[PDB]
């Protein structure tokens, strides 16, 4: 009742979007 | 060979190597340890090209008659070849256009032809890992999407198309791709495969965020992932019922075909694919390293596996073929044993495949009224190892309906696809840096912003030029575009390398450096393959390409479900405006030597 691609995409999709602002701060709080 | 005026007080001067490897601490990146640099090496040579290109070549080249050519060219192109660019990019300190740069300022179009051809290869590239993470994102679910069919409007029946065709093809042609029946007409965007793409783009941008440094660690986990997975496929593959009978298909050769061009194009164009030559990344990658360095054992490991490594592939690959010829024929031979005791009404547990033939003889001797109207079905192996196998049509249409028969089915569909998503991130990571690279030598960004502003503005670009691979006739645009830009701009720019190394830099000049760095000469092989052989195999496979580009009719094949005789392969003709593409595609890349060239040369005047 809501196709469990979608479920699986919003994990996947949540997981990178907030790697890139660790990795975006890290070099700032870095360099 | 040009005795080059002017070429020293241009590159380092061999006793300024020394003193230049102390001062790059802080300007160039490193690697961390030696392991961290063949990782990145051998990963960007593996993975989407020994499951798509490989495959699809091998059954029309005789079934199995694309080993011989193939590994001979790869011998004696990839070896020489792979070899050339770790030893010059180690000594010149540079990239792939300060290379070429400094042998002669009138050869920097090879460093642009190794740019546009990188931005163009993984255009399409990245567009075949965003249908992978659609299969990825498809499973965790036991009754798998691509295992039946729907029903209609009216809940009576199956649709009409998937009744006629497989239910895997209406999950690919239908419910992924959402086909047209020609490329001159394209329909919307098809918003499900836009986030893919986004999240294709959006990975590959977590891992290049930096260059170097990042993609450490990234190369770290995705290349074992890939290997340790492929290991765990064989042990299941050969213990299915139906393989030992496709890897027999792959291993006898019809030496009729070994006489024809294009099973020799074909062969020398995946050696360059193969092994990611005439790319400008593996000469990046290698001007990291020390100075002395052995730049002769890492060609020859490195080699050793790429080619192993495509037969170990094609042994999994077609142990799968050979389980769905057997699953076919035995439905197919189930066809005219049901047939044929409803017919004449006979007991189940006599007619088999052992009697087949001697009881249909018994039946037209018997009624000879009422065997006319039976049909029998005609099929026999050799006619189910032989198919439409072509690109997109192996890890979709091959794989995902034989996982569907194995215990544990949604197991075998996550492994799978996790592999391929691996074996095709890790490609893309040397082949961003054959694009940022050489545009960072360019001097068009301005050098105080960091590097992960130029990483995200081209992946953007990317991605929005991505959007003609997500419309109706988008699955048109890939293959054509594919084959084209992968076929024609690799073997131009390998022959350019070789040439301009030994014959405008000088072999002479160059064994002093290889004495200098690994500790003595090349052997009596890389003597002769640099100057004699390798140069004149590729000169040669070049005007094979024209034999055979003239004397064939541009085909493609259309799905177009109002076609009679669906399920079977119709090839039309391209529009006329198809050369416009392939020209720009396989054009700008070659008129970019010639192009740059001249301009300099005028310059002169
Ligand atoms: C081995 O390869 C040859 C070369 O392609 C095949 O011969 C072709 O067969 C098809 C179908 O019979 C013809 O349309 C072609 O004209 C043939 N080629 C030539 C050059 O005459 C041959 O069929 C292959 N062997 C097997 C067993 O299939
Ligand atoms: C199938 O059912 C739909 C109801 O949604 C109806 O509109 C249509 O006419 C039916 N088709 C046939 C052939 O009866
Ligand atoms: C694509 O799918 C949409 C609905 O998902 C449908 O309206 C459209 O007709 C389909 N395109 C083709 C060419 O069938
Ligand atoms: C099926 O019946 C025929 C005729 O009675 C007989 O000859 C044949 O052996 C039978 N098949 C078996 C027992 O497998
Ligand atoms: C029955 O059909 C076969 C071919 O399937 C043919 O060879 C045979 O002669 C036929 N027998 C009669 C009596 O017509
Ligand atoms: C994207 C490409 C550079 C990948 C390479 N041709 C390979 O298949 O290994």
């Amino acid at each position: 009742p809501v196709s469990i691609w979608l479920i699986v995409f919003g994990v996947v999709m949540g997981v990178i979007v907030v790697g890139i602002v660790i990795l975006i701060f890290t070099g700032i709080r870095d360099r | 060979v040009l005795p080059n005026p002017g070429l020293d007080a241009r590159i380092p001067s061999l006793a300024e190597l020394e003193t230049i490897e102390q001062e790059e601490a802080s300007s160039r990146p490193k690697w961390d340890n030696k392991a961290q640099y063949m990782l990145t090496c051998l990963g960007f040579c593996v993975g989407l090209g020994n499951v798509w290109r490989f495959p699809y070549l091998c059954q029309s080249h005789g079934g199995g008659a694309f080993m011989i050519p193939f590994l001979i060219l790869l011998v004696l192109e990839g070896i020489p070849l792979l070899y050339l660019e770790f030893a010059i990019g180690q000594r010149l300190r540079r990239g792939s256009l300060g290379v070429w740069s400094s042998i002669h300022p009138a050869l920097k179009g090879l460093g642009l032809a190794s740019m546009l051809t990188s931005f163009m290869v993984g255009l399409y590239y990245n567009t075949i890992i965003s249908w992978i993470m659609w299969y990825l994102f498809n499973s965790f679910q036991e009754p798998l999407p691509w295992s039946d069919c729907p029903l209609n409007e009216n809940q009576t029946g199956y649709v009409d198309e998937c009744a006629r065709s497989s239910p895997v093809d209406y999950f690919w042609y239908r419910e992924t791709l959402n086909i047209s029946t020609s490329i001159s007409d394209s329909g919307s965007i098809q918003w499900w495969m836009l986030l893919c793409l986004a999240c294709a783009w959006s990975v590959l941008y977590m891992c290049t965020i930096r260059g170097i440094e990042t993609t450490g660690k990234a190369v770290y986990i995705t290349s074992t992932l890939p290997y340790v997975v492929l290991t765990i496929f064989l042990i299941r593959g050969l213990t299915l019922k139906g393989a030992t009978n496709g890897i027999v298909f792959l291993f006898t050769p019809n030496v009729t075909e070994l006489a024809q061009p294009d099973t020799w194009l074909d062969a020398g164009a995946q050696v360059f694919f193969s092994f990611s030559l005439a790319f400008g990344g593996l000469i990046s990658f290698s001007s990291y390293n020390s100075v002395h360095n052995n730049c002769e054992k890492d060609s020859v490991i490195v080699s050793i596996i790429n080619g192993f490594t495509s037969v170990y592939v094609a042994i999994v690959v077609y142990s799968v073929i050979g389980f769905r010829a057997t699953q076919r024929y035995d439905d197919c031979f189930s066809t005219n044993i049901l047939t044929l005791i409803n017919g004449f009404d006979l007991p189940e547990g006599n007619v088999t495949q052992e009697n087949f033939v001697d009881m249909q003889q018994r039946c037209n001797a018997s009624d000879p009224a009422a065997y006319a109207q039976l049909v029998f079905q005609t099929c026999d192996i050799n006619a189910f190892l032989s198919e439409a196998v072509e690109g997109t049509g192996l890890a979709f249409i091959v794989f995902t309906e034989a996982i569907t028969k194995m215990p544990l089915s949604p197991l075998w569909s996550v492994l799978f696809f996790i592999m391929l998503f691996c074996l095709g991130l890790s490609s893309m990571f040397g082949n961003m840096e054959g694009v940022v690279v050489p545009l960072q030598d360019l001097r068009v960004i301005p050098p105080k912003w960091p590097k992960e502003v130029l990483t995200g503005l081209i992946c953007l670009g990317t991605f929005l030029i991505g959007f003609i691979f997500t419309l109706n006739s988008g699955q048109y645009w890939l293959s054509l575009l594919d084959s084209y830009a992968g076929s024609i701009p690799l073997l131009i720019i390998a022959f350019c390398e070789m040439f301009s190394v030994v014959y405008v830099y000088g072999v002479d000049r160059f064994n002093k450096d290889i004495e200098f760095m690994i500790g003595h000469k090349p052997n009596i092989f890389w003597q002769v393959t640099w100057r004699v052989v390798s140069p004149l195999l590729m000169l040669i496979i070049f005007l094979f390409f024209f034999v055979v580009e003239v004397s064939q009719e541009l085909t493609y094949s259309i799905w177009d479900p109002g076609y009679e005789e669906f399920p079977k392969s119709q090839k039309i003709s391209y529009p006329n405006w198809v050369y416009v593409v392939v020209v720009i595609v396989a054009g700008v890349p070659s008129l970019t030597i010639p192009g740059y060239a001249i301009y300099k040369l005028i310059r002169n005047h």
